[PDB]
């Protein structure tokens, strides 16, 4: 089988150049057209362009034509220049159809890479402040909610577990939202029995790899 | 650019249901329409590529039809692994263009949310900003309304919602609403209220606290 | 000659539909020339 894998920095500054590289496994690079595709929440899936795997001949999306380059370095790369926030997306490399002759598979992709999150922003890499969402003091038999507010970090992603992976049931970790400051924020919450608050300890384990900060926050009932 | 329009955008189905997804193209495409499947956090998988041609490995319950400008992706007898987003893509012309996707979700009974409200921690207040969080836990359907009130003053444009994906066990959603407030504004007001309206609740449910009070 | 032209038609910025017509037209000459 053939596999693709993206590589490159997932944090780029607005005016500067996005560079990504896709290496092909299986050993049939010079026979196929190779593509880049990107997905945005606002604009959905976008075809960036294609490249003849043998010659290097390209066809670009008109919306990207004036600042996009796809080229051979079993490795090919995407260069996008003069970026703005709107270039924030998960970039995929993918395999189109064969170059040798038209086939009917022309223009669609069959194999995808796993994809790379490229963040276009002027914000510095910053670790999260983890704040407790304390369970309310207001009876055993009922269910209490508690959590952590993982606030003001950049870029995505952060991981959140509870009690070092031991607490899984009733855990909801929400998608991060981009605040107006350009920093991310998310809450991770867990639902547990009220009666366990006096007995069980609840620690959320926040990991933000880009800033290399790990944070264990004990969340307890405030008194009061 | 050939515009690609999928209908419907959302869709509720059960295991064993036959589901069909329409894809309309702004012009003719000589029947070069491809379909892809995508599940959260994963790269899309290729399903069909010339109206009708199944990609290798794709279960025969996935069938593609259509012609001219109207195309259909049909899934006969839906399986648990089929709950995902489906995209169509014209591959006749340059540039290649995609539909906005059709999300196939899991139908279940209505379930009222449990509501929780969380005051800003003292730790956060030290910094000079205040976040107030309202949790709507395990509900169905997705449609939910959250209203913040600060001393009976409705708050608008100063909150942010994110929603979880359907729970693997009970197929419910969860919602976290965060009201952002300067420390000064937060210290000036007593009553913080989150009113939740939802199909599972006969009348709206309000969870509130008084600043400084237990 | 044929393969060089078919592969070039393939990388052109035109529809699939047109790619096939031109492809069919090209190998129409090759077939008649060899028949």
């Amino acid at each position: 089988q053939v596999q693709l894998q993206e590589s490159g920095p997932g944090l780029v500054k607005p005016s500067e150049t996005l560079s990504l590289t896709c290496v092909v496994s299986g050993g049939s690079f010079s026979s196929y057209y190779w593509t880049w595709i990107r997905q945005s929440p606002g604009k959905g899936l976008e075809w960036i362009g294609e490249m003849n795997g043998n010659s290097g001949y390209t066809n670009y999306n008109p919306s990207l034509q004036s600042r996009v380059t796809i080229s051979k370095d079993n490795q090919f790369s995407l260069k996008l220049t003069s970026l703005t926030a709107a270039d924030t997306a998960v970039y995929y490399c993918a395999r189109d159809a064969i170059v040798m002759v038209f086939t009917d598979m022309r223009g669609r992709v069959d194999v995808w890479g796993p994809g790379i999150l490229v963040t276009v922003s002027s914000a510095s890499t910053k670790g999260p402040s983890v704040f407790p969402l304390a369970p309310s003091s207001k009876t055993s038999g009922g269910t209490a909610a508690l959590g952590c507010l993982v606030k003001d970090y950049f870029p995505e992603p952060v991981t959140v577990s509870w009690n070092s992976g031991a607490l899984t049931s009733g855990v909801h970790t929400f998608p991060a939202v981009l605040q107006s400051s350009g920093l991310y924020s998310l809450s991770s919450v867990v639902t547990v029995p009220s009666s366990s608050l006096g007995t069980q300890t609840y620690i959320c384990n926040v990991n933000h790899k880009p800033s290399n900060t790990k944070v264990d926050k004990r969340v307890e009932p405030k008194s009061c | 650019d050939i515009q690609m329009s999928q209908s419907p955008s959302s869709l509720s189905a059960s295991v064993g249901d036959t589901v069909t997804i329409t894809c309309r193209a702004s012009q003719g495409i000589s029947n070069y329409l491809a379909w892809y499947q995508q599940k959260p956090g994963k790269a899309p998988k290729s399903l069909i590529y010339y109206t009708s041609h199944l990609e290798s490995g794709v279960p025969s319950r996935f069938s593609g039809s259509g012609s001219g400008t109207d195309f259909s992706l049909t899934i006969s007898s839906l399986q648990p692994e089929d709950f995902a987003t489906y995209y169509c893509q014209q591959h006749n012309s340059y540039p290649r263009t995609f539909g906005q996707g059709t999300k196939v979700e899991i139908k279940r009974t209505v379930a009222a949310p449990s509501v929780f409200i969380f005051p800003p921690s003292d730790e956060q207040l030290k910094s000079g900003t205040a976040s107030v969080v309202c949790l709507l836990n395990n509900f169905y359907p997705r449609e939910a309304k959250v209203q913040w009130k600060v001393d009976n003053a409705l708050q608008s444009g100063n909150s942010q919602e994110s929603v979880t994906e359907q729970d693997s066990k009970d197929s419910t959603y969860s919602l976290s609403s965060t009201l952002t407030l300067s420390k000064a504004d937060y210290e000036k007001h007593k009553v913080y209220a989150c009113e939740v309206t939802h199909q599972g609740l006969s009348s709206p449910v309000t969870k509130s606290f008084n600043r400084g009070e237990c | 000659r044929l393969s060089e032209l078919l592969s070039k038609i393939n990388d052109m910025p035109i529809t699939n539909d047109q790619k096939k017509l031109m492809s069919n037209d090209v190998l129409k000459f090759a077939a008649e020339a060899e028949k």
